[PDB]
């Protein structure tokens, strides 16, 4: 396999996949968010 | 004369302190604006406000 053809694979196959691979761990992420919204508000109240 | 004098005097002394407190009380209201008051929040505008 040639070098340049591989580069296309790097750009359009590897890079996307490397990105997809980094897990969100969303349950722990959602916690981060909820903590985040309480902290911006905090000492102020509610809406919006 | 002297009675009117002393009492009128006392009034002006009290005038200061009461006005200060009246101002301060309103200032307190601006410093924090509570949203957890039950009479305040219906929430989604009408259809929940009494």
């Amino acid at each position: 396999l040639s070098g340049g053809a591989s580069i296309n694979r790097i750009f359009h196959e590897r890079f996307p996949f490397e990105i997809v691979k980094m897990e969100f761990n969303e349950k722990e992420l959602r916690r981060e968010i909820s903590y985040a919204i309480k902290n911006i508000h905090g000492i102020r109240t509610g809406l919006f | 004369e002297e009675t009117e004098r002393i009492v009128a005097n006392h009034i002006r002394e009290r005038e200061g302190k009461t006005k200060d407190q009246v101002l301060l009380l309103i200032d307190i209201q601006v410093s924090y604006i509570n949203t957890n008051h039950e009479d305040f929040i219906g929430f989604a505008n009408a259809q929940q406000r009494s």
